[PDB]
């Protein structure tokens, strides 16, 4: 009622809509530096 | 050289200097370079004393964590602005004349909108804004004759209206909305005639949509969607009446006979 | 062993049928496994 509102809303977005209105997939990672030896930093390269 | 009764702010000049965190203290000041930032990202910044600003137009976006600032001085030459965000609870009134000017303005945010009348031609000349985000408004009064001289608006709130007349051609000849919505509303006494000029649209919400059961009235829209219930969707597949479900009582519709 | 951050083990089996006194002789005891923890460490215990 007065000063008061449900939380639970949509807008409505569905896959075989516009390229505007669909959902998308998004991965995100994080860089830095620590007081640490590193165990994760990538390949190596050999030569014969 | 040094000059005292300068500068009135200790902290602001503070941070100025420090947060730069400048090569030494040997370097020359001036004004040009100093002025380089528009946009202060100081918080709780209780800046007031604004006056003769003239000589610093660069600013355009003032923000201001500060509730006790009720003075209109900040509204009364500040014409360059394009966001708004003031917690001055007690505005009951708004500064005229600021609009002869205003058209860089992009989006703003108006809540506790205690305004229960609305002038005339407020937003006769707000033709160029094509965007408008307004949400939770509290907009109560409702306007008057806005829609036929300004096609220019995009999102409105209009929850809770008992409009029995809905205005003409209010979503026929407005073309520039490409996002219609009409999410779960609750319209329990819709104006007749909406079904009709909506042969444009797109967006459909029909499930979990409490319509009446007025005999005869939509008698003949359940028939015909019975008739063709295959292009219709909803969240769970299901007989066709049951997603038009009956107001309160929810007994099969199949068993009154509606008298001619 | 944990120094400089690393976490060293050292083992072997020797084969020396004797009681209650430590065996004489000598033997060199061979690294295990290396862990990169670099955590502090003061006491420890056992699972008995």
């Amino acid at each position: 009622g007065f000063n008061c509102y449900f939380p639970l809303q949509s807008y409505g977005f569905q896959p075989t809509n516009g390229v505007g209105y669909q959902p998308y997939r998004v991965v995100v990672l994080s860089f830095e530096l620590l007081h640490a030896p590193a165990t994760v930093c990538g390949p190596k390269k050999s030569t014969n | 050289t040094p000059i005292k009764q300068i500068f009135p702010d200790d902290a602001f000049a503070e941070t100025i200097k420090a947060n730069l965190k400048k090569k030494s203290v040997t370097d020359a000041v001036t004004q040009n370079e100093l002025n380089s930032i528009d946009q202060i990202y100081a918080p709780d910044s209780d800046i007031k004393s604004v006056q003769g600003i003239q000589y610093l137009p660069n600013v355009r976006s003032l923000k201001l964590r500060s509730n006790k600032l009720h003075d209109i001085s900040a509204l009364k030459e500040l014409t360059n602005l394009t966001f708004l965000f003031l917690n001055l609870n007690q505005l009951q009134s708004l500064p005229n004349g600021v609009f002869d000017k205003l058209t860089n303005l992009k989006e703003l945010v108006l809540v506790e909108n205690q305004l229960q009348s609305l002038p005339d031609g407020v937003f006769d000349k707000l033709t160029n804004l094509t965007l408008l985000h307004l949400m939770v408004n509290q907009l109560q009064s409702l306007p008057k004759g806005v829609f036929d001289k300004l096609t220019n608006l995009t999102e409105l709130d209009l929850s809770y209206n008992q409009l029995q007349s809905l205005p003409e051609g209010v979503f026929d000849k407005l073309t520039q909305l490409k996002d219609l919505r009409l999410y779960q509303n609750q319209l329990k006494s819709v104006p007749d005639g909406v079904f009709d000029r909506l042969t444009s649209l797109q967006y459909i919400w029909l499930h979990d949509n409490p319509w009446d059961c007025t005999c005869p009235g939509i008698r003949y829209l359940s028939e015909w969607i019975n008739k063709h219930s295959g292009v219709v969707r909803s969240f769970i597949p299901l007989w066709a009446p049951d997603s038009a479900k009956c107001s309160g009582s929810g007994k099969p519709v199949r068993s009154i006979i509606c008298p001619t | 062993k944990n120094i400089d951050g690393y976490f060293k083990i050292y083992s072997k089996h020797t084969p020396i049928n004797l009681v209650r006194d430590l065996p004489q002789g000598f033997s060199a005891l061979e690294p295990l496994v290396d862990l990169p923890i670099g955590i502090n460490i003061t006491r420890f215990q056992t699972l008995l």
